[PDB]
């Protein structure tokens, strides 16, 4: 029984998704499928073989040999990352939640709300909540009065956040006027984020740390910047999720600490996270 | 009858200071610079340091960033316990004796003298293999303490790569620090030098950087940092290797050990945990 349902979620470089060659997947890619719906007035899709690769994707390839499985990777569609909408979770926690997954791999932060319904491997990747801005704009960190007050300013400063994820959950709990400030300012994702920063339309991408460093390490001349020495608020990681008492967790946090030990998480880091800027 | 946690603890400032009780039992009452009080203990443990020598348990006060960790998780978790410092002033390796046997910190959390450990403890796959390690509490790395004016590049400087008797640079025995030039094979000279040179324990390892007597000191991040923000003398050089966090120590079969994890997500979550590093890390 070692042939492992694993579900994985798109976000560069961490897992990027790509279209199957002209027939299989070749190179440093892995095979994953995503259910991919017929029309809207059905339940009816089919599963589209794409393939994958990135961080996490190396990762697995490393624990799927070290640990002895083979597995079938595929795509989340109902939500991404995770959120528990009326207790009921969806998104990457949801899949091994209601066990359609005997793990979920990617860019997926470990909290104590998602650490209640899963088992969390340890960290592969240090990451929290980080501030991206335009180079110069003066800001402290989240705990600044522009972010904590923001109608104390004239006009007041615009950020925002992508909405349902760990990010979104943390700003919710600790700051609640800056929350239900931020919702107006809502992204529909990182690119659009960006772009909302570099056309003067946001002031500030409040949002996962490990991608926004990524992101203004890639940033054309290097305009965008992550406030500070590229400071982390509420410092967590990235783990692999697994069912609680999974029988996989032991050998997954094991093969992890001996990768860390060795000095190929590094190189992994090398390979797919170091930047220009 | 007692239910209360044993909490097995190191000297390690400035996550866990020992200072000496006054002549009544009690410890001396202190500040912080903002008027809060600094949360104290009574540690038992030994007074006499030296090695193959009688351990005489004497009550003892401690306090930092570790200490001020288990009042949060005691208070959080609702349990009661009792705070003693490693009878032989150890982190914890497993040594042969044909049988292997785990000292310091480790050799006591599982020969049951100890429920917890509380302390900048590396979590390890060596150490992880016997014993629960909860998330992180911090995360930080290697890096090496020098005299100011020692001028060296790093963990790739010719002084370190290539090793000779003029220029002596070691760690603390028995600390996850030794565990990782000895599992290491592109460390293995670097190791040979160090297994001759390496001190009991950090502070006799930073007064010997300090007496001119060790040359260079390599150790966590966290303390050589603080280290170096205090005795001006001192200065860490190179940035850091072998990354690695620090997490609370128990026993597999532990009652305790999703909920010890829970309450550090909810401290790095809530502000709590950065808090601890501001008034005494930072
Ligand atoms: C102390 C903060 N961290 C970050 C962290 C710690 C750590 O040992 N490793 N090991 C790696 C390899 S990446 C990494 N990141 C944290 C805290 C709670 C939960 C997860 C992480
Ligand atoms: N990695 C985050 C998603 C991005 C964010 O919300 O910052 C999570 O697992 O929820
Ligand atoms: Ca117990």
């Amino acid at each position: 029984d070692n042939h492992l349902s694993i579900v994985t979620l798109e976000e560069a470089p961490f897992v990027i998704v790509e279209d199957i060659d002209p027939e299989t997947c070749v190179r440093n890619t892995v095979p994953c499928r995503k259910f991919v719906k017929i029309n809207n007035s059905t339940n009816e899709g089919m599963n589209v073989k794409k393939c994958c690769k990135g961080f996490c994707i190396d990762i697995l390839k490393k624990l799927s040999r070290t640990v002895k499985f083979t597995y079938d990777l595929y795509l989340v569609t109902n939500g991404k990352h995770g959120k528990k909408v009326n207790n009921v979770w969806n998104g990457m926690i949801g899949e091994v939640v209601y066990q359609r997954a005997v793990m979920a791999v990617g860019s997926l932060t470990i909290n104590e709300e998602r650490s209640e319904v899963v088992d969390f491997s340890v960290p592969f990747v240090e990451t929290g909540i980080s501030v991206m801005v335009s180079r110069g704009t003066q800001v402290t960190g989240l705990s600044d009065k522009k972010f904590q007050r923001p109608h104390d300013y004239s006009p007041p400063f615009r950020f925002g956040t992508v909405p349902n994820g760990s990010t979104e959950r943390n700003i919710r709990n600790n700051y609640p006027y800056m929350h239900q400030y931020m919702t107006k300012f809502n992204q529909k994702g990182v690119e659009d984020a960006l772009v909302s920063l570099k056309t003067g339309k946001l002031d500030a991408f409040i949002y996962d740390a490990a991608v926004l460093n990524y992101k203004a390490g890639r940033d054309e001349g290097c305009k965008l910047v992550t406030i500070g020495s590229g400071y982390i608020f509420a410092t967590t990681g990235y783990g692999i999720a697994l069912q609680k008492g999974s029988p996989w967790k032991r050998q997954i946090d094991l093969a992890l600490l001996q990768f860390v030990g060795d000095g190929e998480m590094e190189e992994l880091e090398t390979l797919w996270l170091t930047g220009i800027c | 009858m007692s239910t209360r946690l044993k909490i097995v603890t190191i000297h390690q400032e400035p996550f866990v200071y020992v200072k000496p009780t006054l002549s009544d039992g009690t410890c001396k009452e202190e500040f912080t610079v903002n008027g809060d009080p600094v949360k104290k203990v009574i540690c038992t443990g030994p007074n006499d340091t030296s090695p193959g020598s009688p351990r005489h348990t004497v009550p003892q006060c401690c306090y930092g960033f570790c200490i001020d960790l288990l009042i949060k998780l005691a208070r959080t978790m609702n349990f009661t316990y009792e705070v003693h410092l490693v009878a032989d002033g150890k982190f914890g390796t497993q040594e042969r004796v044909n049988k292997k046997e785990w000292n310091g910190m480790m050799g006591e959390l599982l020969s049951g003298q100890a429920d917890m450990i509380v302390a900048p403890l590396t979590i390890n796959n060596e150490r992880a293999q016997y014993i629960e390690f909860s998330k992180p509490f911090k995360y930080q790395g290697l890096t090496i303490l020098v005299k100011k004016g020692t001028r060296i590049t790093g963990i790739n400087d010719p002084r370190l790569r290539n090793p000779s008797d003029k220029f002596i640079y070691a760690t603390v025995k028995q600390s996850s620090v030794d565990i990782y030039f000895r599992r290491q094979v592109e460390l293995s000279t670097m190791y040979r030098h160090m297994e001759k040179h390496n001190y009991e324990s950090a502070a006799e390892a930073i007064q010997a950087v300090r007496d001119n007597k060790l040359h260079a000191f390599i150790w966590d991040s966290a303390v050589l940092e603080f280290e170096a923000s205090q005795k001006c003398d001192l200065v860490t050089t190179g940035e850091l290797f072998f990354r690695s966090g620090f997490g609370i120590g128990m026993r597999k079969d532990s009652p305790w050990k999703q909920n010890v994890s829970l309450s550090i997500l909810k401290s790095h979550e809530n502000g709590f945990m950065e808090d601890l590093d501001k008034t005494w890390v930072r």
